[PDB]
């Protein structure tokens, strides 16, 4: 080659737990923080 | 854990969708498609392989987990066919003149059977249930059948005299036979170039799929001529070349995994 | 016990299911087969009738009550069939030249026609409604049709000028005609070999199964081309050995007895 | 109009349409030369017009119009009627020709061209295809990477493509969606447009006057469905077929429907 | 989402005027000019093309949205005039030897016609209502009426004698014929060169722009001689060049798509 | 079936499955030509059916098959029956090869295939082993170290490479579980597969006719298990070796179970 990715989101949207989800989303991801991990 | 035990299984109809599994059981699964000698001559080239599986490759199937299994005829792929992948495709030509050859291949494969050898020189069989057939194959099988009386009497054919028993093949690569269930038959086969052994069927291998390239659906699975089923994978196409016959099989493989399913035994 | 009139029948949904008539039906019943004569040719045994009565005697029809019933071509056979017998059984070979007489043979045996003459000379005859045909039975029809308008004069022919009629049948040893309906047509016919009859659809006959031994099914019963239906007692069957071909009919013959009921006149 | 139907079910079944959609309809059959020949005579079509005018239909409402073949009759259909009956025979070799056919005159089409000299197109869903027409069409493909490179062909030499199509006269091609295609095309010869199939047409009725039910409607391998209105016949003559026709037309009548979409004489809708 | 339905619409008089589509349809919307070979004859540049479409991208609409496409004569552009855009401008010469062909093509590219075909050979027509029609085309025709009376005979004119009819054409490439609605007509016509379609005249195509080039305003383009209309998109311009006539288009081309409206079918 | 089984222990022991498991499973042994030649018989087949006929296993119950060596039985096993039974001659020569086979077809093997020249293979746990089958098969390898460079070889040169087997039919090549080696194999005449080590295979029973057991099914010198269906006999002849097995049958179909993964003909299963 999105046809895929959009399916690969939707399998992986409700595997993710949310009080983890919760506790994540309250840090400020910065741009080296958010492509460290990748 | 049990393993070879059967239990009730529970459950309820509040339960979400756990996952949405495609795009996954195509990285960790494994696909083999089995085409016919005809289509490489009609191309003509050397990296339709790779090209197939690049091609593949957008619809998620990774590079190392395509396959392909060539295979001269349909009575050389009928003789001994040794299917083993988590997912297999089957290309089939039409011939009017090979009808009951491409079904018994279809009964086969399609088919998941339980086989017992057998010995005929010494012993003589019989048939218990409709599900109980004898499969024979080899180079060429010849196969003569005598059925018995009660006493081990033939009924119009004589024990020592084989040219009195009846011929029910001649020749062929493949023989699927179904006598009367409740009768001992007593047999003769070429032996030393074809084996035939006493098969029962079980359930159906959901990892395969046929695909009739030409012609109508023909296939007669089922012995028994009332039912004359069609199942899922057993797919039908109208052709006239087969770059355009990869590139469908291609666009449509994810229908065609949505119709297979990996197997239970 | 009053016969010739129907009442109104009643009954309950508590009662329990009665035993199996199978195994007594046989008894109490007959059987005929029709198979051609190539099948005999291939097999070429003397016994193989007194053989194949002694295996249906394992399934539990007696040995006088099954009759083979040879027909040398389709065409010489659908010639007048007289099918009197509690049981029928037909084995039919596939042929794309000989498609409509084997479907005109199958809308003729499997269905019930109410007959009466037709004097074409005398009389001009019409259709009612979309069951009244024109059964013309002989060894070579020639068939052709005027239509006429209300005042008796013709329609795209003469009545006096048979070459001008149109040719809807041309040396065919079955015909079923179905023509317009509402309108007047002059008929002329070789009346010295082929007779023709003017015939209702009823309800279908329940008695005689038609067994297609060679391709895809073709059978289209319904005169009106919108349905082209297939039915229970018009099964299929892939085929190499006519010895094959019987031994399947008589392991699988309860089915087709249960896919089979007898008359009710 | 995207704005909403209601209803009830105490409401009463209205009278009947038919024996005035005749009146306030034209119908329109398409049948082969060989017919004609095998009949070799004149007024056979007022036959069946004064045929038709018991079963309802007027005057001038029936239409009779000739097609060759099957191939000159899929170069470019015009059909412009209120009810099409189409008779089409069977043959082995032209059974993907007059699947094509199907194709096309069952399904409605919204066409856009294509300029391959100076562009390359692509797929985008499982009903977007190729459709070519033209005297003889021979199509040849190369796809391409991300970064404008063949695979498995050189992007110069036409004799390293992949022919789909060789000398046939309508061509639907469907390619794997999503990746870009380079196109040799007799250009010259046929034209090539990127169609998108739409509701069925459910003005048309395909009749096959030969053998079994083999149109593959929809190009996936998997459904091979049958609609209403594609009917079977066998055949020994022409005459006993129209008048079967003629006898069972308000059963294909009723398995029509007239469309909804608009009124265009084209077999597709062109919206470039 | 309804199609093929006419349902009540609803609204208000309080609700806001939205932001202007101009600037957006111009993007997701086609423009087609349609010029005269003496336009490019006298101009003689290969870039005009080029030039005008970026002449275009300043007024909004993108580059690969906009088709010229030529045409030899107004009898030549009204042979099967295809036209298959989202705004379609015609450019249109003055020649009072073409005030009838240079309407009719109005009648016929302004409107929206629902046609029917037409056989000559069998069946005697005629019109119904005001706006049923019979229009012509194809390279010559040579259309000849002749009505009739109550009892299937000529009024003026002989069934036989094809010379005895009416000539309402001679050798045009486009007629469109309005002629006594209610009395059955019978025509000759040359169809070997030309179609001729009876089609009925419904509410006007809005896709279209006629500009007459030169001269006062002739087009009739309604059949009755009482209205004599002059619409919107029917415009005129008096013209010594080309260039000038190009630049005006360009500079008022969101004034042509304002009296146009895309189509409704 | 991760579902888990209850039970009880008040109930009652049900009747005897024996009679009825002759009647409803078959039996086969493997015999080698060695006991046919000092047989020197053609009825001796017939003889042990009507033996087995007494013993309760009905006439078409048994089977006979006849292997001309061991490791000629050792190439591409084929095993469909309900029961098998296998003759193993002692052979001090052969004591890996007839070791090998005992791991091989007393357990149930996972395999996937191997390309050498495509790809570089390794083992993940101590029972993920390469099963390499023909009928000359000279194998060859190189351990490569944490930077892709060879340890005592070359990646180059195969004669610097550590020849682990020499013109053998059958190779069980257990290496070090956790680093990458490189392979050099007779592919053209033997096929290698990396095949994991599962439960066992219940439906066979090994007999060695010989001397004292030596078979060490565990590739780990530390267990040296003795299961129980390995059973070993002392012969002078061959005959009173089929008459002990026709007397104590019942014993070793008591010691063997039908297997429970699935369905299958060879040693082992296929996974891709
Ligand atoms: C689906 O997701 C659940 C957790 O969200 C996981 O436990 C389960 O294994 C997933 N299904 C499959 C087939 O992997
Ligand atoms: C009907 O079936 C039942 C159950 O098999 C049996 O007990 C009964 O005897 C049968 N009826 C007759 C008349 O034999
Ligand atoms: C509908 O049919 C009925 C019965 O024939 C008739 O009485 C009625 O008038 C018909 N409807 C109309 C609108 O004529
Ligand atoms: C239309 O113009 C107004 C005023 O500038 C602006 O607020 C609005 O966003 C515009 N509409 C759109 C769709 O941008
Ligand atoms: C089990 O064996 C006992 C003793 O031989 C016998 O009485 C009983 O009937 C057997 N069980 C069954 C179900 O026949
Ligand atoms: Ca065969
Ligand atoms: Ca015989
Ligand atoms: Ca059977
Ligand atoms: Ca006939
Ligand atoms: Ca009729
Ligand atoms: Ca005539
Ligand atoms: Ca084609
Ligand atoms: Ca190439
Ligand atoms: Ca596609
Ligand atoms: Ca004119
Ligand atoms: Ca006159
Ligand atoms: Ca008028
Ligand atoms: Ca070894
Ligand atoms: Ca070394
Ligand atoms: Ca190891």
């Amino acid at each position: 080659l999105l046809g895929e990715l959009r399916e690969e989101f939707n399998a992986l949207s409700q595997e993710i737990a949310m009080s983890q989800l919760i506790d994540l989303a309250l840090l400020p991801l910065d741009m080296f923080s958010m492509f460290s991990g990748i | 854990q049990n393993y070879g035990i059967n239990l009730p299984i529970t459950g309820s109809m509040d339960t979400a969708y756990a996952n949405s599994t495609q795009e996954e059981t195509f990285l960790t699964s494994t696909l083999c498609l089995y085409y016919p000698t005809e289509a490489a001559t009609e191309i003509n080239d050397n990296s339709w392989k790779d090209t197939l599986s690049q091609l593949f490759l957008t619809k998620g199937w990774p590079t190392g987990s395509v396959y392909f299994k060539e295979y001269t005829d349909i009575a050389s792929f009928s003789v001994d066919p040794q299917l083993y992948c988590d997912y297999n495709v089957v290309l089939m030509k039409y011939d009017a003149t090979l009808q009951l050859d491409m079904s018994e291949l279809a009964d086969l494969i399609l088919n998941e059977w339980l086989c017992n050898p057998m010995d005929i020189t010494l012993y003589y069989y019989q048939q218990t249930d409709e599900a109980n057939k004898w499969i024979s194959m080899g180079s060429s099988c010849t196969i003569k059948v005598c059925p018995l009386n009660t006493q081990t009497l033939g009924i119009g054919c004589l024990t020592t005299d084989t040219a009195t028993f009846e011929e029910v093949a001649t020749a062929e690569k493949l023989v699927i036979t179904d006598v009367v269930d409740g009768v001992n038959h007593k047999l003769d086969v070429t032996t030393a170039t074809c084996t035939i052994r006493n098969c029962k069927k079980l359930g159906p291998r959901e990892n395969v799929a046929v695909i009739q390239v030409g012609g109508s659906d023909v296939l007669d699975i089922t012995a028994d001529p009332t039912t004359a089923p069609q199942t899922e994978r057993m797919m039908r196409i109208n052709w006239k070349k087969w770059w355009q016959v990869f590139y469908t099989v291609v666009d449509y493989v994810n229908q065609i995994i949505q119709a297979m399913s990996k197997r239970s035994r």
